[PDB]
Formats: C-alpha cells, structure tokens, sequence
C-alpha cells in the first residue's frame, strides 16, 4: 500500500514525531532474542 | 502453481526462478509411508526457532526437525494443484487439506 497533506505521513522520523498513532513504524522492544526489524 | 507428475496439464512447474543457487539454511529430504491415506503435521515457531512435527500412520504426531531462524514468521500460503488428475470428467478424487 501507498504512503497515506492528506496524503502526508509521521514527519519526521519516528524518532522526534509526534503522532505515533498515524506512523506506521511502530516502535517495539527486543524479546526473548531476535534482530532488529528495522 | 504446481502440476502434478501423473496426466500433467499444459503449463508447467514455476514458481521461483533463480539464476545461481541462494542462501540456503536447510536442505534435507524425507521418506514417508506412500500407502498411508492421511498425513499430519505440526508447524509452529517459538524464541525464533522453527519446530516441525509429521506422522504417517496414526493420529499422534512425531518429530521430525528443528531449524533456528532469528526471525518471525508472519504469513502462509498453499499454492494450487494444476493438472488433469483432478477434474471431475476423470476418476473422481479431490484435494483436501
Ligand atoms: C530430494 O528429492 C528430490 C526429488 O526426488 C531431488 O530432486 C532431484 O534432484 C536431481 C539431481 O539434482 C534431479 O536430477 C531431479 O530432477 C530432481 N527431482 C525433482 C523432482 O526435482 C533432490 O535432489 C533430493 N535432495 C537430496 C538432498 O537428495
Ligand atoms: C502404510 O500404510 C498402510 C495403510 O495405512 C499400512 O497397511 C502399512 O502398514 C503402512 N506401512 C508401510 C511400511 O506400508
């Protein structure tokens, strides 16, 4: 799917935004061992 | 897709095309009872390892082979069966699963 300004997105990085809701990178936390999605 | 080896269709076998051999990470094959007329599996993942059970003969399972990933899996997938074995003109069998 597209990125959906109207059409605008987190902006910035989710690392300093201020609508987590909207962001589709959500931040998760590490479990019981794995990689770093992202 | 995939046809079948027995009164095969017009197409063919293609579902991934390489060019070299990839990374691979498990590459093994197995044997099971061809006159059994059910088959069972057990598929599921925990701390990022990859567990697989199977049985041939009998409702309760076995197990067959463990494979670390590092990853989640997310999504499956069963692709069709096409070839003129099983339409309804022919002998009448169907695919189940
Ligand atoms: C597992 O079994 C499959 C199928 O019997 C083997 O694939 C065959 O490999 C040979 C040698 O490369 C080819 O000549 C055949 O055409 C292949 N058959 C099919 C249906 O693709 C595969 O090599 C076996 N794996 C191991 C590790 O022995
Ligand atoms: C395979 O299945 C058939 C029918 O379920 C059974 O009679 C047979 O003992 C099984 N094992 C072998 C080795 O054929």
């Amino acid at each position: 799917k597209y990125r959906h300004w109207c059409r605008c997105s987190c902006l910035p990085d989710p690392i300093s935004t201020y609508s987590p809701n909207t962001c589709p990178q959500k931040k998760v936390v590490v479990g019981i061992g794995e990689h770093c999605p992202g | 897709h995939t046809v079948c080896k027995s009164k095969g269709s017009i197409r063919n076998e293609s579902w991934h095309i390489d060019s070299s051999e990839p990374l691979c990470l498990f590459k093994k094959n197995f044997t099971y009872n061809v006159s059994a007329d059910w088959l069972y599996f057990h598929f599921y993942q925990e701390r990022g390892v990859f567990y697989a059970y199977y049985a041939d003969v009998g409702m309760p399972t076995t197990f067959l082979f463990s494979l670390y990933l590092g990853t989640i899996l997310s999504h499956y997938y069963v692709m069709p069966l096409t070839c003129n074995a099983i339409s309804s003109n022919t002998d009448n069998e169907t695919l189940e699963y």
